[PDB]
Parts: structure tokens; C-alpha cells; sequence
RNA sequence: GGGCCCGGGGGAGGGGCCACGCGCGCGUCCCCCGAAGAGGGGGACGGCGGAGCGAGCGCACGGGGUCGGCGGCGACGUCGGCUACCCACCCGACCCGUCUUGAAACACGGACCAAGGAGUCUAACACGUGCGCGAGUCGGGGGCUCGCACGAAAGCCGCCGUG
RNA sequence: CUGGAGCGUCGGGCCCAUACCCGGCCGUCGCCGGCAGUCGAGAGUGGACGGGAGCGGCGGGGGCGGCGCGCGCGCGCGCCCGCCCCCGGAGCCCCGCGGACGCUACGCCGCGACGAGUAGGAGGGCCGCUGCGGUGAGCCUUGAAGCCUAGGGCGCGGGCCCG
């Protein structure tokens, strides 16, 4: 139970079990211990997936744009500030909003 | 030999009148540049709010980009999360300060660490101040006085920035390396606030001193130089 | 009101030899000066190992010193040993070395020079190549000590083979509970 | 108006008091010679308000005037007389103190070799 | 060598005098008495002292040979002065420069000539 | 409003410029004269030659940590002395040692003062460190040399490897 | 204490911690720190030496600029030609020909940072006690040890020196 909901990158294959390699941490030290685990309980984690995607994508985004050498944005980059708009009411002034009074409704 | 010598120093010696003159008028006019861009930037955020003002319109400025953090409680029986978060941003020693800048990330760093801290959006002559009174450069790992602009260059002029006011433009107007440029900005060290806080404790918002105040950062600190 | 852990902000590192032998605090007087100077990180790091302590730059043995010196290219170098220089009975075809060394055993030491050799010591090699230009620098194997063997888990948990201090061994002295399968378990 | 010094600086000590001993007021059997108190509950060692102070070392002395006389030189204890020679050259700075133990005569002997080469004496009129 | 005694005498000499917070070396014909490299005596090979003339007048220059050491006996020349405290000092100065012997010394010895002669002369009040 | 925006252009003596010489024939660009070109004139810009160019004393200085080229009284019953003697005051302040989650404790030892008084030696390991020698290296017991003054030391021995 | 020195909601102003700022000193740590005789302050080479020649230069970005320019290359003197010379003296803000006062090289020096503490560990103690091998041409009946001192002082202190 202390592995479940875990994940550990594989290192054996048996017939119908899995050797993997997870962590678990005691009191401190954390231990990279290997457990056999049949395939029942196992899944393909795609926490490694969303890269392999920007892998592949900026491995071929670097390709091209060589030909041209426009240094392109590869990096990720944290949701920046939003980059002052306009907002337009068209024929309304907005609308009147009051905090409305109290009942006791029971 | 002698006369041959003699000639060939003073050359080396005026070689460096050259240099140290055309060292002097790229900063020069650099500071026109920022002179020039910096009232730009003030007056067509005006330019613009008065032409939605003529049609039946608003607007939104920018998100500020630049926030600039002071720590406002000391350290004892603060929490461990709250401890990693406050020397990430350096803010080691209660009462000092640095330039954060603001970022999904960032923001997401100031809630957890609020009721420690008084943040909030810096105008320029808050930048100046903090910079030339209390701007200290860390070369070597040391905290070492900004008192001349070749100790600035001599750390960061791999990045076209040569001059203590070529700092403020990597300061004010983010740009590509706030990350070297405010990091070798040693954490400002201000003094007490002359006058008072309202309350150490509970937030700006109810009547405090803590977590973010938008703009009003600015009379904070006046009275903390 | 600062909030660093001086734990471990001393650094622990020897500066100077703690022992008193004139001869070794001279070369050290020359290499206290070499290395602020030259750019050669060659006496940087002569200079640090002439601080550490006999257990810490072992004896070179002259075997060790010819497979380090037949290497592809390394020909016509001077081999630079902060330590001695013992001597292998189980080699004999000596080729023609220039050594440096603090020591060399008196039996090394004729090995080395009926092959047409040359030994130094540490200030000629400064005028030699004071920026350590055309050296190799050697030592012996430091976990070569039989202290090394007593190091490590433990012996006694699994599968960490560690040799224990026992006073003598023998039949009777630790082959039981915990070594063989018979009696008790194993590890 | 003997032989000034060469340089007498401004001579600041931040403590001129000494250092007593907690409770060597109290009991006779307890010198004024310091001991840094080790009691659990005692008071001094947790350095508790208006109690006697603990020496340490930020209390100490300037570089520049350490050892200094309130007149500008460092004592020599000079023991004999070809002991004062010694001084013959680092005069200017610090001065010649004749050892208590020396006897009256050469105490003498002392003295006015001193004051042919100009070496101060902080005890010159002294036996007689 | 030099260096060789250095390591031998720094502590450990019957010249040095330790005490009252100063250190000092009593040693023949060092100048300013200091337990020091450059300002020491024996450990050279060429050195240069001053001291009074036994008359009770006058400055006498001790110069060491540096022909052969080892020569304790005759390793070690001695000369007399008797002059006006001018030309006094401007003997041990070309003695010393423009001799290339030992220009460490060269004004530690005059400050130690001048403050021979300040001690032979009307002493007091 | 930005392209130090473009600019052929006109003011009309608009303000302000860390611009820099004219001579002249460059890289580029713009303009104008010129055929679009060659070439010329003007300008932008670059650059450094078809130029550029080349030195003396001052204040200083809101310039790499203060100096005065300013001065005044005091002197045989009056100067100087921090710290330590006595006294005075304002503020502070509970008695130490100890076991203890917690001691000023209505917890225990302690009237006072002198002298005495407690992590030692041996053996055996272990690691660290210094030194000698180094696939070796000893050290003991013996032996050879003294009545010791220092000696019951030091020196030496295919003994030195029996081990 | 009673239109308050009471209870709510609010102003200004002021008061104070060993907290924060600036400064002084003391120590510790860090600086791959500097100093055993050397130029050099975003350092962004220095030097032969040959052939040819000279006002040439390297006719490159509104860049605002960093790598190249206006204190000199060549120059005044000897008279188009020669030189452009030697620190036993250039007169020195750089001196590479010789190096401090400073350099007890386990010495001295410049920067920063930091300094709560039981149990415990480590380091340093020209802190102290007794005795030995050295050494101080040490001290001493012209007064040693000890003791006594509202006598002058040094050290953060252990303690120490003097009267
Ligand atoms: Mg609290
Ligand atoms: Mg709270
Ligand atoms: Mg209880
Ligand atoms: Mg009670
Ligand atoms: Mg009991
Ligand atoms: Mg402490
Ligand atoms: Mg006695």
C-alpha cells in the first residue's frame, strides 16, 4: 500500500510481472527500493508525455527556422501578465449591481 | 629606445582618453534614449485612456510587470514553507527588499508568503532612489558599494549594460536580463519606516501593513529610505 | 536578524603542513609563491597536495609509474609525484623516467638511474618547468590502505561485504549466527 | 617634558572597570578574578538585566593603541643593562621598565644609561 | 643556506628575548634588534653592523667578508669612524649603496649611526 | 503617438545640441545639379584620410573617509588621575550550587576562613595525526663495549629474523 | 477617573527595544585574496626584425556605442640627410635595472559577510602551578621567596607588570 499511487521507471521484464524502481521515502532517508509488480496493476503514466511532445516539437522547430536563422521561442515561459486591452460597452452603461437585503429563509 | 618608449606609452596613455570619452558619451546618450523612452511610455499610457474616454469606452492598463517586495516581520516562529519561499526571494533579513518581477509563478509565491510581506508596483523615481541611495553590487560574493559604473560593467557588460543608468532600464522596463541584472543587485537594505506602519500584522486591505498594495508601495518607500 | 545556518559555513581544509619538517615548509614557501603567481593550475595543485598528510599521498610504486608513463603520447614527459617513489620487484625492464618526488626508497632509486634516468626534487622541477609544462602528475591509490576494507555498511546486513576486526581469524572465529545458513541465517 | 612618543593618538577604552567575580562581594572565600559562572539557574551566565557584566571579546581594546601607556609607549621589561641596548632603536615607540628584583646599585647603572640614549624609564627615580 | 637557519632560529635562538608582548634579538650587529630575516646577523652571509667605538667616540662599521664563511676568526671586518656626524653618516651611506652590499640595511644603518652619535655627546640639564 | 520617424520644401531670424574645422573625392545612403550613367555640388550617416590635427596654468569639486596658512583664558594654594577608598543620588536588581517539563522557592547542600580535595596509570584494540624506512620493517631477549659521575645512558652485533 | 483618565468607530502628533539604517571599534568565517619586488583599473597584447614607403593611417553602425581615434606616428634638435642616444640617473603616479618602513612568510595588508547558548565537541591561550634538558656573560646581603598595601598602570580575561 505505501507504493500505491507511485511512479518508478522499469528495469525487468517477466512473464507477466514488471521489476520497477520507485522511491519511498522513511523517517528521512529516501531509498530507491525495486518491486515486482504485476501488470494488473500498472499504467503507461503520460506525466512523461506532455515532453517526447516538446521534444519532438522543438527538435523540429530548430530544424527548420535553421534555413532561415530566426531564433525561435523553445523555452516554456510561466503565464506572463495580460497585456493591456480595450474593453468596449457598446450602447449600455453597465449594469447596477447592490448587495441584496437580508431574509431569513429557514 | 627612450623616445621610442616614451612614444609608445603615451600613445597606450592617450588611447585610453579615447576610450574613456567615448565610453562616457555612449552613456551619455544612452541616458537620452531612456530620457526619451520613459516619457513615451508615461504620456501614451495617457494618449490611450483618453481616446477610450472620447468614444464610450474603457480601459485596461497593463498587468504591472515589475513588483518590488519588502519583508515587514522578523524571523522567528515562521512557518517552514513560508521560510523556503522568503529566501528565494532573498528577503533574509526582516526589512529589506528586492525587485520581483511578476509572473504567474511569482504572484503564486507572494499568497503564500502574505502576511509576511508588503508588496507592491514601483514608479520610476522609487527605482532611482532605491538604486543610487541604497545600490549595492554583488561581484565576488561580496556586498560591495555601486559608487562608480565600471563596477557595474565589470559584471554585467556581457549584456549591453554598462552604466548605473543602464541598470534602471533593465529595472523598470523588465526586459532580457532582469534575471542577471537583478541578481547582482545585492538586497536593498532599508531603514525603518519614519512615521509608523499601521499594523504589522493584518493585511493592507483591513486597515494593515501586509500583502500587496498596488501603487501605494510608493509612500512606503519615501519614508523607508 | 539574518536566518543563515552557520553550520557549516567553516571550510575545513588544510591551508598550511601541519607538520613542523623545515625542508617540506621550504618547498612550501616556493609554491606558496608559484601559485598566487603563474596561471598554471600545475602548482595549485602541487601546492595543495604538499599540505596533506602521509596517509593521504601514498607511496607510488614504480610498476604503477611505467603503465602511467607507456601511455600513447606521454613520452618525453616527467613524471611528478607528491609522495615517494617505492620500488616493484615484480618489474624489470626499467624504462628511462625523469621522476620528481619528495622520497624515493634507496632500491628505486638505483633502478632508476642505471636506466639512463634522472631524478629531481621539488625546486628543480620549479626551474625546470615552472609553470609545470610537459608533466604528468601521479599518485598511488589512495583506498589502498587496508583500513579501506573495514569501510562501508556493515558486515552483517545484506549482501555489503565488509571485512570485520576480529582478533585472529580461524575455524571458530565468527563463522556462526549470521554466517552460515545452518546455524541461524546468513547475510 | 622627557622624551615624547612618536605618535600619541586619542586612547578610547570601552570598559575601564574590571571584571568581579558573581557573589565576590558576598564571601571572602571568593577572589575578583573572573570565572565565567555554569550554573543552571544562575543569573549572570544567562545574562540577565542590571547584573554584573561577562567579559567578551568585542569589549576589547583598539589594534593601534593595544598595550598602550596613557603616555604613548609600550613597557619593556628591561632586566639588566645590556637588555636596554635592545631598545636603542625602537625607542620612539616604547620605553624601558627596570625589573623590581634588581638591586639598588646597577638599578642606578640603568638609569643614566638609558638617558644618554634617550630611552624613557617609566620607574627612573625609584630605589635611591 | 639562508633560508636553512631561518627554520632553525626563528623560535629557538640564544639571541631572542620574548616578553611583554614585543619579541627582540640581543644578536651581534643586527640593526634595530629585530628577530627578523632581512634584520638578522648570523643567518647571513653578508650583513652589516654599526655599533659605538669602545673609545667612547665615534662609530664602527662591521661588514662581513663573505670570502670564506666558516672563518669566524677573520670572517668578519671591522673599520673605525671618527667624523662630524655628516660625513660620519655619508661613509656608511656609500659604504653600504653604490658597494651593492646589502641595501635592506642601508637605512636601517644610518638610522642606527645617528642614533649612536645622539648618545655620545652633553647629556643633560 | 512612434519610426531621434521620411523628406524634396517654405518660415525668419521658433527654441534648444557632450556636433566639429574648413580643404577635399571615400564605404554606404539621401537629396539636388546631372542622362538614370560618368562626374559635380549639398546633406544624412559611417568610417578615419579626399581632413580631422594639435598644449599650458587655475577654480576646483555637490570629486578615492578633515583640516585650519583660526583664535582665548589659566597659574603656589590651584591644575590633571580613566580604574580602585568612602559617601551621595536616578534607573536596574530575589541566593548561589543542584536534580529538574519547571527553582527566589514553603525542594535539598552551604555560619565563616585557611590548607587538603576528584577522569589516573597499565594492557588491549580502533581511527586520526607526525616521523624513519619502504615489500619490507622492526624489536625483544640476548650478546659485544665499565668502576656509571653524567650510565643503571649511549654505541655496536652474518645477531636483523630464530620471531 | 464621570460632557471622562468609561465603552464603540476614527484622526493627526508624539514615546521607546540588544529589532532596522548610517558610522565607530573587537573577533570569527569567507576571498581558488594581495605582499618575498611589479603597472595597471569595463583592459581589449607586448616585442623583435626585414623590405617598401608616409601625412599615411583601417575611408566599416542615428549606432547612439563597446574595435580603434584625436596629447603627436615624425619629431625637436643636429642640418634634403643623420639621430629619435645612457636611469650609477627618467627624476620619479610606473619604473619590468634594485627593492618596503612592511618582509617573526606559521609575518604584514586589503576587501566583504557575520558573532544567542545548556548537554557536548574543537581551537587558541607571551593564562597559571611544580620539576627536568637547554639557554638568558639573567637577578640577588646596595635585600631572593613569601606577605602587605585609599601607590602608577597593561590585558576582553586567565592574570600580569611596576611604587
Ligand atoms: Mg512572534
Ligand atoms: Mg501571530
Ligand atoms: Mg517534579
Ligand atoms: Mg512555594
Ligand atoms: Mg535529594
Ligand atoms: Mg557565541
Ligand atoms: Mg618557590
Amino acid at each position: 500500500k505505501c507504493y500505491h499511487g507511485k511512479t518508478g521507471r522499469v528495469y525487468n521484464v517477466t512473464q507477466h510481472a514488471v521489476g520497477i524502481v520507485v522511491n519511498k521515502q522513511v523517517k528521512g532517508k529516501i531509498l530507491a527500493k525495486r518491486i515486482n509488480v504485476r501488470i494488473e496493476h500498472i499504467k503507461h503514466s503520460k506525466s512523461r508525455d506532455s515532453f517526447l511532445k516538446r521534444v519532438k516539437e522543438n527538435d523540429q522547430k530548430k530544424k527548420e527556422a535553421k534555413e532561415k536563422g530566426t531564433w525561435v521561442q523553445l523555452k516554456r515561459q510561466p503565464a506572463p501578465p495580460r497585456e493591456a486591452h480595450f474593453v468596449r460597452t457598446n450602447g449600455k452603461e453597465p449594469e447596477l449591481l447592490e448587495p441584496i437585503p437580508y431574509e431569513f429563509m429557514a | 629606445n627612450f623616445a621610442e618608449l616614451k612614444i609608445k606609452r603615451l600613445r597606450k596613455k592617450f588611447a585610453q582618453k579615447m576610450l574613456r570619452k567615448a565610453r562616457r558619451k555612449l552613456i551619455y546618450e544612452k541616458a537620452k534614449h531612456y530620457h526619451k523612452e520613459y516619457r513615451q511610455m508615461y504620456r501614451t499610457e495617457i494618449r490611450m485612456a483618453r481616446m477610450a474616454r472620447k468614444a464610450g469606452n474603457f480601459y485596461v492598463p497593463a498587468e504591472p510587470k515589475l513588483a518590488f517586495v519588502i519583508r515587514i516581520r522578523g524571523i522567528n516562529g515562521v512557518s517552514p514553507k513560508v521560510r523556503k519561499v522568503l529566501q528565494l526571494l532573498r528577503l533574509r533579513q526582516i526589512f529589506n527588499g528586492t525587485f520581483v518581477k511578476l509572473n504567474k509563478a511569482s504572484i503564486n509565491m507572494l499568497r503564500i508568503v502574505e502576511p509576511y510581506i508588503a508588496w507592491g508596483y514601483p514608479n520610476l523615481k522609487s527605482v532611482n532612489e532605491l538604486i543610487y541611495k541604497r545600490g549595492y553590487g554583488k561581484i565576488n560574493k561580496k556586498r560591495i558599494a555601486l559608487t562608480d559604473n565600471a563596477l557595474i560593467a565589470r559584471s554585467l557588460g556581457k549584456y549591453g549594460i554598462i552604466c548605473m543608468e543602464d541598470l534602471i532600464h533593465e529595472i523598470y522596463t523588465v526586459g532580457k536580463r532582469f534575471k542577471e541584472a537583478n541578481n547582482f543587485l545585492w538586497p536593498f537594505k532599508l531603514s525603518s519606516p519614519r512615521g509608523g506602519m499601521k499594523k504589522k500584522t493584518t493585511h493592507f486591505v483591513e486597515g494593515g501593513d501586509a500583502g500587496n498594495r498596488e501603487d501605494q508601495i510608493n509612500r512606503l518607500i519615501r519614508r523607508m529610505n | 536578524g539574518v536566518d543563515i545556518r552557520h553550520n557549516k559555513d567553516r571550510k575545513v581544509r588544510r591551508k598550511e603542513p601541519k607538520s613542523q619538517d623545515i625542508y617540506l615548509r621550504l618547498l612550501v614557501k616556493l609554491y606558496r609563491f608559484l601559485a598566487r603567481r603563474t596561471n598554471s593550475t600545475f602548482n595549485q595543485v602541487v601546492l595543495k597536495r604538499l599540505f596533506m598528510s602521509r596517509t593521504n599521498r601514498p607511496p607510488l610504486s614504480l610498476s604503477r609509474m611505467i603503465r602511467k608513463m607507456k601511455l600513447p603520447g606521454r613520452e618525453g614527459k616527467t613524471a611528478v609525484v607528491v609522495g615517494t617513489i617505492t620500488d616493484d620487484v615484480r618489474v624489470q625492464e626499467v624504462p628511462k623516467l625523469k621522476v620528481c618526488a619528495l622520497r624515493v626508497s634507496s632500491r628505486a632509486r638505483s633502478r632508476i638511474l642505471k636506466a639512463g634516468g634522472k631524478i629531481l626534487t621539488f625546486d628543480q622541477l620549479a626551474l625546470d618547468s615552472p609553470k609545470g609544462c610537459g608533466t604528468v602528475l601521479l599518485s598511488g591509490p589512495r583506498k589502498g590502505r587496508e583500513v579501506y576494507r573495514h569501510f562501508g555498511k556493515a558486515p552483517g546486513t545484506p549482501h555489503s561485504h565488509t571485512k570485520p576486526y576480529v582478533r585472529s581469524k580461524g575455524r571458530k572465529f565468527e563463522r556462526a549466527r549470521g554466517r552460515r545458513a545452518s546455524r541461524g541465517y546468513k547475510n | 617634558a622627557a622624551l615624547r612618543p612618536l605618535v600619541k593618538p586619542k586612547i578610547v577604552k570601552k570598559r575601564t572597570k574590571k571584571f568581579i567575580r558573581h557573589q565576590s562581594d558576598r564571601y571572602v572565600k571568593i577572589k575578583r578574578n573572573w570565572r565565567k559562572p555554569r550554573g543552571i539557574d544562575n543569573r549572570v551566565r544567562r545574562r540577565f538585566k542590571g547584573q554584573i557584566l561577562m567579559p567578551n571579546i568585542g569589549y576589547g581594546s583598539n589594534k593601534k593603541t593595544k598595550h598602550m601607556l596613557p603616555s604613548g609607549f609600550r613597557k619593556f621589561l628591561v632586566h639588566n643593562v645590556k637588555e636596554l641596548e635592545v631598545l636603542l632603536m625602537c625607542n620612539k615607540s616604547y620605553c624601558a621598565e627596570i625589573a623590581h628584583n634588581v638591586s639598588s646599585k646597577n638599578r642606578k647603572a640603568i638609569v643614566e644609561r638609558a638617558a644618554q640614549l634617550a630611552i624613557r624609564v617609566t620607574n627612573p627615580n625609584a630605589r635611591l | 643556506s639562508a633560508h636553512l637557519q631561518w627554520m632553525v632560529v626563528r623560535n629557538c635562538s640564544s639571541f631572542l628575548i620574548k616578553r611583554n608582548k614585543q619579541t627582540y634579538s640581543t644578536e651581534p650587529n643586527n640593526l634595530k634588534a629585530r628577530n627578523s630575516f632581512r634584520y638578522n646577523g648570523l643567518i647571513h652571509h653578508k650583513t652589516v653592523g654599526v655599533e659605538p667605538a669602545a673609545d667612547g667616540k665615534g662609530v664602527v662599521v662591521v661588514i662581513k667578508r663573505r670570502s670564506g664563511q666558516r672563518k669566524p676568526a677573520t670572517s668578519y671586518v671591522r673599520t673605525t669612524i671618527n667624523k662630524n656626524a655628516r660625513a660620519t653618516l655619508s661613509s656608511i651611506r656609500h659604504m653600504i649603496r653604490k658597494n651593492k652590499y646589502r641595501p635592506d640595511l642601508r637605512m636601517a644603518a644610518i638610522r642606527r649611526a645617528s642614533a649612536i652619535l645622539r648618545s655620545q655627546k652633553p647629556v643633560m640639564v
